[PDB]
């Protein structure tokens, strides 16, 4: 009878494998297996994550082929992957990320070997592309109903765990069903390689190709955006001619939610491209 | 039982179809590979057997695996091109011994030489010094010949064969119309 | 805002004028010896005490110089005065013995603090009414340890045993350590009191009693001259599971603070060589405590070399505070160290640079570090250095309490709640012990927000200012009522909001209004 | 045949995994990975990939170790779980193009279709685009050299379809989007000179070195087109482009009128509220 403060380490490997697995996450029930290494009691690290072939039965203990699982794990052991399995993941599209009776039964059957049994459910179908915040699931002991539910120390991270604060699943099904916090980790190779790779993904090949395209399109295509921009500017000034009457009568309170200022500032920002690229044309013409 | 890896190298030159010797002995030595792989299978089915040639462009025909069902099919389409290649023929397997699954399996590589050697004595003492350095069991099997049987290969084996106690043996087959299976099965390496 | 380049010379040249007068003054020699800390400035005043043959005047300077202003300079001046004298002979012996004793202060403090206690049943009854078995169990025992500190009042915990050992978890460790906070300064009743609990088989089923006995023993023998460290090595040598290492490492390092002994360095290194994060964190705290002023050459490079070669975070925070507390008086030395280690890829070590430079620039002697402190507090995207950055700002700007709210008032209501929480700690530490209302009038917007972080830090910051203050001077009814309504309103609040609420209420009732804090 | 290709960062982060699971052995050679993609459509799209045990020799370069059973098993299981992606080629992490790559790529030329080759750097110090698509096609040479494998550079782009942009943006939380305006433009206008300076300056040194100290003909025929394109701009006197400078400068005048006039419109609320608010707050403060 002892419990500690565990935290699931999530790198970019399992994240991207859950993003591609989420793209291939058909409404049919899918299967997955997570790997890693156990260094101590209250920490867990995942490194290897792969997918499993779909079946008509779906998420079940019968669909897990022991000769296929042990075969692929042996093929990973003969290679440079000396990590044991740490859990299994899946997707719950539509009906919510909660776990049914079959999922908790195969979880109870699959947790006999690993005491942790990390469970992660990705659902990018109804999740907006703004946030990709994911949550990890855990299994509580049925004999702990008499004592405290979760005697876990370090209650500070619960504020970070309160971000998924849906009012139906967390305390709608919190009985015998809790969760755990999730953190990330990034070394210098992922920071410089992935940062420079993303900056290059938003940059050009030689970085000097598409500059003259806009520098010379300022005289052909942008002129239409400047004339239309002046058409919207006049379309606002026609009301700005009527503004000094009300502003000259009431001067108390604001009724129009439009600011009429930041939009013109943005128009000036779009207009400053000519000024910023004029020096570019000066450098291309000069040398 | 015995935990060791088996690597065989067969010659694909046109010197293996002469009418003076056996009638296309390629099938005879193929049956030799069959009886040594089935013999090692009867002794210990956990042994892996690889297949590769000694041509100019060496190609891994079959990865080290105990399942000979597909190896029997891979024994065909020998692609009889090239004459002989020794340096990358040794380096293509003796350096690839680290890719085996079971690390407890000993290192054992055999080779069927059907063409005269083109390398000088310097390559023989350098490659022999490397093989003796890494301590890999090397069995030399020479099928067919044009010049004298053993002139420099004697010193090649004596300088290559280390650990005289129960070490490696040399297989020298004389000319004759009889089959080579019973002649190469005489030493302790077969069985 | 001196740079110490000329202040020490002006002081060491101005301390030659009062000795030539008709009588020497103490305010100048004290106010100078608290800053210069030079051995050549004390050798004369320690030997003139025998020539003057005046016993009453030496007791004050011995009391305050042996009291504070130096730890290693006291560790050297105790043998400097020990060498002088016999290896009025009959009076100088008892003088030199009784001046460096230091236990008389513990006797008088234990005396008036043992006869000035005042307890009320409403507070403890309210804690028993609002106690939970999950989170605030440690808050109740730490508040009871705060209110019963120094008075050794264990009769409150002698009522029943089913309220402390009801759950086998860290709550018993915090209860035993809290008991170590209750009683302090005992050479016999401490070890005897810990041994009398179960002197039957010498095998407790819960090792938290032994770990809390070693950690509590380290809390009792902190900065004492009668340390039992010699027995703590023979007791720490035994192999045990995460209680002799953690509790024994914390207690041993706290008891050996300032000794700079190489023995605790060696056994501490071989205790952290197991790659464990808990004994490496406690070993980091103990190493930081014992290395106060040592500044070993290979220790910093060995710890920073040990930092990036491991994946755990408790080892990085333990070695972070370990290399943070070791930096003291290195104003002219830690420039390239903090400037070089500031651009590290690890956010934990990035916080370790700010916590390390915090205590190094005490006294508001450097206005350049704040450029990168606030520059990394606002510019960096990770909230770790953002909420852990302003603690250095308060540690360097703790001198003026009025100038702090003018620059942290913007951080009171920041963008993210992390800077609001760390800024709440900044207002808690910068105005502690003072009576400035520039933060009190700003505490009202801090205590009302849907985020529990700014509410907890607001209750702690208000609890650090409401202490040692009378009601007739300032109308504290607002924060007293809104802070007292948290324990009755805990049913509709978060689980941690009541934890920080009663934990904040335990600060005012600490010691029964007798003991306070001072920076 | 193929004009452009699409390479997702998932394979390069799989190379980051290749550099992660080394284990500090001290080899860090050119680990060859089996590149996967969709060869059906004209454009190439890499989704994911895997690895294969590849080891070479120290002295002899012609040594190469591949595996057919592991490739057919990973391709069989991966095709069973996802049949929309098949084998296309391979890729090596070595920064230098060795001669053995014709024998390494020749296997996937015989068994597999035309394989694409990608050269990257082991250290993320190269500022340029790390991915270069090199098609394995035989081209006829004019000088009369025998027909051999030629690696023609195919342009490449780094883009994500649906989710990898969200994952990368969430993991970074430091990079910025397009954000047209002042900073995103002026940063490019400041650092672009170094973006071309390090590449061109880094190339002209080995170029001028191999001009005089070079042997083993490197197809000098393309150098005539090199210096020819370099001489396609023979320092024009800018005489005819003066009117174009009058047009661009006239657009500059338009931007001046828009800035002065629009900012003059913005000054209304500020230069009015500053008075009516201060005088009323002052006259009504006490
Ligand atoms: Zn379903």
């Amino acid at each position: 009878a002892v419990d500690t403060a565990e935290q699931v380490y999530i790198s970019s490997l399992a994240l991207l494998k859950m993003l591609k697995h989420g793209r291939a996450g058909v409404p049919m029930e899918v299967m997955g297996l997570m790997l890693g290494e156990f260094v101590d009691d209250y920490t867990v690290r995942v490194i290897d994550v792969f997918a499993m072939p779909q079946s008509g039965t779906g998420v079940s203990v019968e669909a897990v082929d022991p000769v296929f699982q042990a075969k692929m794990l042996d093929m990973l052991k003969q290679t440079g992957r000396p990590e044991m399995v740490v859990g299994w993941y899946h997707s719950h599209p539509g009906f919510g990320c909660w776990l049914s009776g079959v999922d908790i039964n195969t979880q109870q059957s699959f947790e006999a070997l690993s005491e942790r049994a990390v469970a992660v459910v990705v659902d990018p179908i109804q999740s907006v592309k703004g946030k990709v915040v994911i949550d990890a699931f855990r299994l509580i002991n049925a004999n702990m109903m008499v004592l405290g539910h979760e005697p876990r120390q370090t209650t500070s991270n619960l504020g970070h765990l309160n971000k998924p604060s849906i009012q139906a699943l967390i305390h709608g099904l919190n009985r015998h069903y809790y969760s755990i916090t999730i953190n990330y980790r990034k070394n210098e190779l992922e920071q410089k390689m992935l940062l420079n790779l993303h900056k290059k993904s938003w940059m050009e090949g030689l970085t000097l190709q598409d500059y003259s395209e806009h520098c010379k399109h300022n005289e052909s295509v942008v002129k239409e955006m400047l004339e239309l921009a002046k058409n919207y500017n006049k379309a606002v000034e026609e009301e700005d001619k009527m503004t000094p009457e009300q502003l000259a009568i009431k001067n108390v309170g604001k009724q129009d939610p439009k600011r009429h200022l930041e939009e013109h500032v943005d128009v000036l920002m779009t207009s400053n491209i000519v000024q910023c690229l004029a020096a570019m044309l000066d450098t291309v013409v000069f040398k | 039982m015995v935990l060791e890896s088996t690597m065989v190298c067969v010659d694909n030159s046109e010197y293996m179809r002469n009418g003076d010797f056996l009638p296309t002995r390629l099938q005879a030595q193929q049956d030799a590979v069959n009886i040594v792989c089935h013999s090692k299978t009867r002794s210990n089915p956990e042994n892996n057997v690889g297949l590769i040639t000694l041509a100019n462009d060496c190609e891994v025909l079959t990865t080290l695996t105990p399942d000979t069902g597909r190896i029997l099919s891979k024994l065909h389409t020998v692609q009889p091109k090239g004459k002989i290649t020794f340096c990358t023929g040794i380096r293509v397997a003796h350096l690839a011994l680290k890719h085996r699954q079971g690390k407890n399996h000993k290192m054992r590589i055999i080779a069927f030489v059907g063409s005269p050697v083109e390398d000088n004595e310097k390559d023989l003492v350098k490659l022999a010094k490397r093989l003796k350095k890494e301590k890999v069991n090397v069995d030399i099997i020479n099928f067919g010949e044009e010049e004298v049987n053993t002139e420099k290969l004697t010193a090649f084996v004596n300088t290559l064969n280390g650990k005289d106690g129960t070490g490696s043996h040399l297989v020298t087959v004389p000319p004759g119309p009889s089959l080579a299976d019973a002649l190469i099965s005489s030493p302790i390496l077969a069985g | 805002m001196q740079n110490k380049q000329f202040r020490n010379k002006v002081l060491r040249v101005l301390v030659k004028i009062y000795m030539n007068l008709e009588k020497p003054d103490f305010i100048n020699v004290c106010q100078c010896l608290i800053f210069l800390d030079d051995p050549q400035a004390v050798s004369d005043i320690l030997e003139k005490l025998v020539k003057e043959d005046n016993l009453l005047m030496a007791y004050q300077i011995c009391f305050d110089l042996y009291e504070s202003a130096s730890q290693q300079f006291l560790s050297s001046v105790i043998q400097n005065l020990r060498t002088v004298g016999t290896p009025e002979p009959k009076d100088q012996t008892l003088k030199m013995i009784k001046i460096l004793s230091g236990e008389m202060a513990i006797e008088l403090h234990l005396q008036f603090l043992i006869r000035n206690n005042n307890t009320d049943l409403m507070i403890l009854k309210n804690t028993k009414d609002a106690v939970r078995n999950s989170v605030c169990h440690t808050a109740t025992v730490i508040a009871n340890s705060f209110m019963h500190c120094g008075t050794t009042s264990d009769q409150f915990l002698r009522d029943n045993l089913e309220w402390l050992a009801r759950a086998t978890n860290w709550a018993k460790f915090t209860a035993t350590a809290s008991l170590g906070v209750i009683h302090k300064g005992h050479e016999k009743e401490a070890l005897q009191l810990m041994a009398t609990y179960l002197p039957k088989d010498t095998s407790p089923g819960s090792a938290y009693q032994e770990g809390g006995g070693l950690y509590a023993l380290g809390l009792i023998h902190a900065n004492h001259g009668g340390d039992i460290i010699d027995y703590l090595l023979n007791q720490l040598k035994n192999a045990s599971n995460d209680i002799v290492r953690h509790g024994g490492s914390l207690g041993l390092g706290l008891a050996a603070m300032g000794t700079a002994r190489q023995d605790v360095y060696d056994l501490l290194k071989t205790n952290l060589y197991q790659d464990d994060a808990v004994t490496g964190e406690a070993a980091g705290l103990a190493l930081g405590l014992v290395m106060l002023g040592s500044k070993n050459a290979q220790a910093i490079e060995d710890m920073v070399g040990y930092a990036q070669e491991t994946q755990h975070e408790k080892i990085l925070r333990g070695l972070a505070v370990g290399i943070a507390l070791v930096m003291y008086g290195r104003m002219e030395e830690a420039d390239a160290l903090i400037e070089s280690l500031c651009r590290d890829k690890d956010p934990i070590l990035r916080r370790s640079g700010m916590y390390t430079v915090a205590m190094a620039y005490c006294g508001s002697g450097n206005n350049k570090a704040i450029r990168r402190l606030l520059h990394v507090a606002v510019s960096d995207v990770n909230d770790d250095v953002r909420r852990a950055a302003v603690e250095s700002l308060g540690f360097i700007l703790f001198r003026t309490p009025e100038q702090c709210p003018s620059v942290v008032s913007l951080l009171s209501e920041s963008y993210n709640p992390h800077v609001r929480y760390g800024a709440a700690m900044a207002l808690g530490i910068c105005c502690a012990g003072t009576g400035n209302k520039e933060a009190i009038n700003l505490l009202e917007p801090m205590t009302n927000d849907p985020v529990n972080y700014v509410r907890q830090g607001a209750l702690i910051a208000s609890a650090l200012i409401m202490i040692q203050q009378t009601e007739i001077t300032c109308p504290k009814v607002n924060q007293f009522r809104q802070l007292y309504s948290k324990v009755i309103n805990d049913k509709h609040d978060d689980v941690m909001a009541k934890f920080g609420a009663i934990l904040a209420q335990g600060i005012l009732d600490a010691g029964g209004h007798n003991v306070t804090i001072s920076l | 045949a193929v004009q452009k290709v699409v390479v997702h960062p998932l394979v390069l982060l799989s190379v980051v995994d290749h550099f992660n699971r080394i284990g500090k052995v001290g080899n860090q050679k050119r680990v060859v990975g089996v590149l996967l993609g969709s060869w059906q459509k004209k454009v190439l799209d890499v989704s994911n990939s895997f690895a294969v045990p590849f080891d070479e020799d120290d002295k002899d370069d012609s040594v190469w170790f591949l595996d057919h059973d592991y490739l057919e098993n990973m391709y069989g299981m991966f095709k069973k779980v996802n049949a929309r992606e098949r084998i296309v080629g391979w890729y090596h992490t070595g920064p230098k193009l060795h001669k053995n790559d014709i024998a390494i790529n020749e296997l996937m030329k015989r068994y597999c279709p035309n394989s694409v080759l990608v050269i990257i750097d082991v250290k993320p110090k190269d500022l340029g685009l790390p991915t270069e698509a090199y098609i394995s096609v035989e081209e006829v040479h004019d000088d009369g050299t025998p027909t051999s494998k030629t690696f023609e550079h195919v342009t490449s782009e780094i883009g994500a379809e649906e989710a990898e942009e969200v994952g990368v943006e969430h993991l970074l939380r430091d990079i910025k989007d397009t954000t047209v305006g002042t900073l995103s433009q002026r940063i490019t206008n400041q650092v672009h000179g170094l973006k071309g300076l390090n590449s061109k300056l880094l190339d002209i040194r080995s170029y001028l070195e191999k001009v005089a100290t070079g042997k083993l003909p490197i197809n000098h025929q393309i150098i005539y087109q090199l210096q020819d394109v370099f001489n396609l701009l023979p320092d024009v006197s800018l005489q005819e482009f003066v009117k174009a400078f009058y047009l661009k400068t006239n657009d500059q005048m338009v931007v001046v009128y828009l800035a002065s006039l629009i900012r003059s419109v913005v000054a209304l609320h500020n230069l009015i509220n500053n008075k009516i608010a201060n005088r009323d707050a002052e006259k009504k403060e006490g």
